[PDB]
């Protein structure tokens, strides 16, 4: 059972969480009317802007995050950026909508303009965050564990960055055990799929620029996190 | 990397 501190830690996580925009907004965009690619690449170029200012405030108030190296900061923002961004378009996918609208919303994101080179691992990625059927804590939780993740590129004090991730593992892996007692190996498939995470951020700007349009105009935001222009 | 770095900087 999870201890006065580990709920307050929880809601506090959860508030911060729920800061984003909502997945409601998202889909129904993509689910009103058909764009263009050119016009699907610009949605996604703002979305991901958003994504980031929204992903900055959020990592603030992480506890012990204002107490860390700026460059190690940094390091944290610039390695979690797109991982973080990928496991919320999975949690906006896997939400519950009329019957069809998620088979439409597949189909959109299909056609978006992204090359079938990529489709397959992402909607894979998708579908097995899906099959976890993960409540609104776990992605809260999940999402700040890759944040503050030690084992990242550049990191001058991994120590210092373990001391904040572990209470956030600990209060994840006590939610698991009570969501999902049937399945023992609920908390182990949660970190499994952060080793999924990282595969597409490997191949980032190569989605990017196979996207089909002419131009590939990025925000002087996006060019600082995705290694673009 | 001066915008992420003004974004996590300011109050
Ligand atoms: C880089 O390649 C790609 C290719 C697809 C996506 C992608 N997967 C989605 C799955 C959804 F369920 C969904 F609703 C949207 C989704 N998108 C885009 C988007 O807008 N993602 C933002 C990210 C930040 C959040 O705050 C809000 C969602 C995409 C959808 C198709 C039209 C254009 C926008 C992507 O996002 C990670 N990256």
């Amino acid at each position: 059972e999870l201890t006065p501190d580990q709920q307050t830690l929880l809601h506090f996580i959860m508030d911060s969480y729920n800061k984003q925009r909502m997945p409601q907004e998202i889909t129904n965009k993509i689910l009103k009317e058909a764009f263009s690619a050119e016009e699907n690449f610009l949605i996604l170029t703002e979305m991901a802007t958003n994504h980031v200012q929204v992903l900055v405030e959020f990592t603030k108030k992480l506890p012990g995050f204002q107490t860390l190296d700026h460059e190690d900061q940094i390091a944290l923002l610039k390695g979690s950026a797109v991982e973080a961004m990928f496991l919320r378009s999975a949690e906006i996918f896997n939400k519950k909508l009329p019957s069809g609208h998620s088979d439409l919303l597949e189909a959109r994101i299909r056609n978006s303009g992204i090359s079938d080179e990529y489709i397959t691992p992402m909607f894979s990625f998708y579908k097995s965050i899906g099959e976890l059927k993960m409540t609104q804590e776990e992605y809260a939780l999940l999402t700040a564990i890759v944040i503050l993740s030690p084992d990242r590129q550049y990191i001058k004090d991994r120590e210092a960055v373990e001391k904040l991730q572990e209470p956030l593992l600990d209060v994840l892996q006590k939610l698991c055990k009570i969501h999902q007692p049937e399945n023992p190996q609920h908390f182990a498939c949660l970190l499994g799929r952060l080793t999924e995470l990282r595969t597409f951020n490997h191949h980032h700007a190569e989605m990017l620029m196979s996207w089909r349009v002419n131009d590939h105009k990025f925000t002087p935001l996006l060019c600082e996190i995705w290694d673009v222009q | 990397h001066q915008l992420l770095r003004y974004l996590l900087d300011k109050d």
